[PDB]
């Protein structure tokens, strides 16, 4: 199917050009709103702590994808484990205070905290990457974070992305390393 | 006069992939208007279908043309983990997910001066139970599932990997013990082994229009 | 929408359990880009 | 036959500012009539806008008009931080509150004798990106977003501040590590520099009509 | 009303969740005055 | 405000037979289509009816034909656990059922040459309160529910046998102390005595129209 | 369908609770086997 590839025309030929017919698949575990939907795991032994979601560990699923896309928008879900008694958390832009008192609070049950942060950065959209005089011929600004969570004790944590909207993409890599072997190879269960 | 109910064991743990949400802090937030903010994309393999990647080979996408004989350009496996692959959005996007069905595009650009001329052919080996093989001539290689193409006025060549398989989805990762493919082979011959001089086939991959992937996964790297 | 879903409906005003979008009064790209690929055959196809 | 149930993990724990209602001990409590007790404010930044309060400017609402030259009167931040509006009720309010958006109100009432005679003029300036500057003479003002009024019949006079930010909504609370104003200062300059004697202008601020804040937090003090 | 809001109910009745008002028969003030407010520019504008 | 509700106790506790639904991991998931799958049975009479099994008579399937008296070539209990039926699939189905009624199908299929001519009666004998007997012979046995058959052209006989007991339902399972079967004996008689020589008849069972077991059970063994 | 049943229904969607089902465009053997069978006496009954 030849065609001037200069112009970065999009083509996408089936193979019904050696005439074997292929049905249209309506993909879903493939989605951004379904996939971007769970709780990774970010950090662990914890207590105070931005609730920046570059956090997140770049190997993990929702970290790569993540990375993947220029801009965000997310409503989130925090959900910190381990023993603690309550957990504050202070909306973006308040000041910093070692207290805490009257900022909105939640105590635990059984020792699990769930609960939904609002999207709350002043900016239209999130960056995972910004332009900020870092000119090369070869960091974030802090507004860019749900709050600031404390924990009365340190806790791991966790991050659900909602009602996610990712725009201009932006690199996948795998993590693995193929090492001698120019195939993988890896077992499966 | 209180409603009776029994909570039950194995219930309400904590699950990281539950439909239910989180209880509400803070409300009637009104988040800032997203109107005129361009390039979202509702679905990954939107843009594994409209945006080609280069392939890996030897660190340098391009396969250069040959004078000796050999004739095998390439030959590399259709498998998300070759290395080949390596650096592709699709491989990177299929390092997440379980499964996967549906065909492939490799696009072949043709690169060389406008006088020197080249044909080429590439061909789809079906997985085996094979011996090796495989095929080191265009002339072997043609019994296959191929496709020629010689380069003219329109560079680009989109060749379209058919999904040959056994069971209906088939495994991204490979597993450890194999002694052979389990999605075949695919082999890019020139075929006339007199060219002064180098030139280049530039080569990319990306999703066809058929293509699904199913089950995300987060696998510990390494 | 999402990994959400439920026969019921969540039990708090939408209001609280999400924030609230804003028109800019008083979209998607890539699924159009995917749309506008050229599948048919170039040249004059035989056989 | 009972109704199965699974309390979660993760809910049901003490909040502050959860949506749910206590359960009720005492019932059929009858309050005395309000009707006719004057006053309610059913919003707070309605009290704001109708309400003006004075700045402080070294301890003192009033600007004394004077001889030398100088003529800066005053040139202060947009921000509610700032020492000027520290005793005005929105920055009291706003204290609180996590941030904001739209327009302030600064009113300006001359004092002075009815034979005196004056003139100003009060300036905008947008956030840099300025290496200091800010203008202190008239005439460099002028480039700004300004406004220029005389003493007349009507004493008063309404300079409304626009709101110009790259974000959609700004901290009212200053950020630790900064060498400059996020938004911006504005100046009040005379432009004559021969007053004899004293005069003052009064100096007060006010919300604007579509003044908002949002977040609120209770922030502790120190 | 309020911070409250869910979609159902308040499960108890309102004579026991809330003390009734009784009106002084066998209101607002300062939204009418911010809205009084006369942003009309005063003079003969020009330009 | 919050629904009041009064957890029981002996209410919740993990059940491996409980009708209600575990919560969900994974959404979405699309199986591969089964369309053109054959050969499903919905349920175990079914193919517990359309497909007879073979009887133990000491390890091979068939009855000889004998030339001396005896004359009983088979009596055995119409009951599962008896060793006859031990390889048959009724056995093994109802070795898990706790109880059951209905008729049960035996087959008879003569397999001797087709000069070589018999005569066979089957009869069925209700559980005693039997001082034994049982009987040795066919006039003994004429008495009894039976059936009589000569080969012919067609080999194949099916003996119906009734479900005649005093309870609607009957255990599968013998108990231990018994003296005396309580669902009844069945027995195969040859009526001539003179057979040279050998031949032979193929015995299976099968489940009637009207066959039910009842209660799942999941024995220890041994 | 199977050791299943309530008054009620299942509170997660289908799509979450049970796998989707998908028919090969864009059964049963035994049953009818069992009912293939032959009742009816044989040859010429009498009496």
């Amino acid at each position: 199917t030849t065609s001037s590839g200069e112009g970065a025309d999009v083509v996408t030929t089936d193979p019904s050009t050696h005439g074997g017919a292929v049905t249209e698949k309506k993909r879903v575990h493939t989605d951004v709103a379904f996939v971007m939907d769970r709780f990774t795991h970010v950090l662990t032994n914890r207590t105070a702590f931005a609730v920046d979601l570059m956090d997140t560990n770049e190997k993990t699923l929702v970290g790569a994808l993540l990375r993947a896309a220029t801009y965000y928008f997310c409503d989130l879900e925090i959900a910190c484990l381990g023993e603690h008694e309550r957990v504050w958390w202070q909306p973006n832009g308040a000041p910093r205070t070692t207290t805490l008192r009257d900022n909105p609070m939640v105590f635990s049950h059984n020792n699990v905290t769930r609960f939904a942060v609002p999207y709350t950065a002043p900016h239209r959209l999130l960056s995972t990457r910004y332009n900020g005089e870092c000119k090369y011929t070869q960091k974030l600004p802090s507004t860019f974070n749900f709050g600031y969570v404390t924990a009365d004790k340190p806790v791991d944590v966790y991050y659900r992305m909602k009602r996610a909207e990712l725009y201009c993409p932006r690199p996948l890599l795998p993590g693995y390393d193929h090492a001698d072997r120019d195939r993988f190879d890896s077992p499966i269960g | 006069g209180i409603i009776p109910v029994a909570c039950f064991d194995g219930y309400g743990g904590f699950q990281n992939t539950d439909p239910k949400t989180a209880d509400p802090i803070y409300g009637y937030v009104y988040n800032p208007s997203r109107n005129d903010c361009h390039g979202r994309y509702s679905n990954l393999l939107d843009v594994a279908e409209a945006c080609p990647t280069f392939l890996n080979f030897d660190g340098k996408p391009y396969v250069v043309t040959k004078n000796n004989g050999d004739k095998v350009m390439t030959c590399f496996d259709v498998a998300f983990t070759h290395k080949v692959h390596k650096n592709t959005f699709l491989a990177g996007l299929a390092d997440y997910y379980a499964q996967y069905q549906g065909s492939l595009n490799y696009h072949f650009m043709y690169t060389g001066p406008t006088h020197h001329k080249a044909k080429f052919m590439v061909a789809y080996i079906p997985p085996g139970i094979e011996t090796d093989r495989l095929p080191k001539t265009p002339e072997d290689a043609a019994h296959c599932y191929h496709s020629e193409w010689d380069t003219g006025l329109n560079s680009q060549f989109t060749f379209a990997v058919p999904y040959v398989s056994a069971s209906d989805f088939s495994y991204t990762h490979t597993d450890t013990p194999a002694m052979a493919t389990t999605n075949g082979w695919v082999a890019v011959f020139q075929v006339t082994d007199t060219h002064s001089a180098e030139a280049a086939v530039v080569v990319s991959v990306s999703a066809g229009p058929d293509l699904e992937f199913r089950f995300p996964v987060d696998p510990v790297r390494q | 929408s999402g990994n959400t879903g439920s026969i019921i409906n969540n039990y708090y005003m939408q209001q609280y359990q999400n924030s609230m979008d804003t028109q800019l009064g008083d979209n998607d790209w890539f699924s159009k880009l995917a749309q506008s690929a050229i599948s048919g055959l170039f040249g004059a196809l035989l056989a």
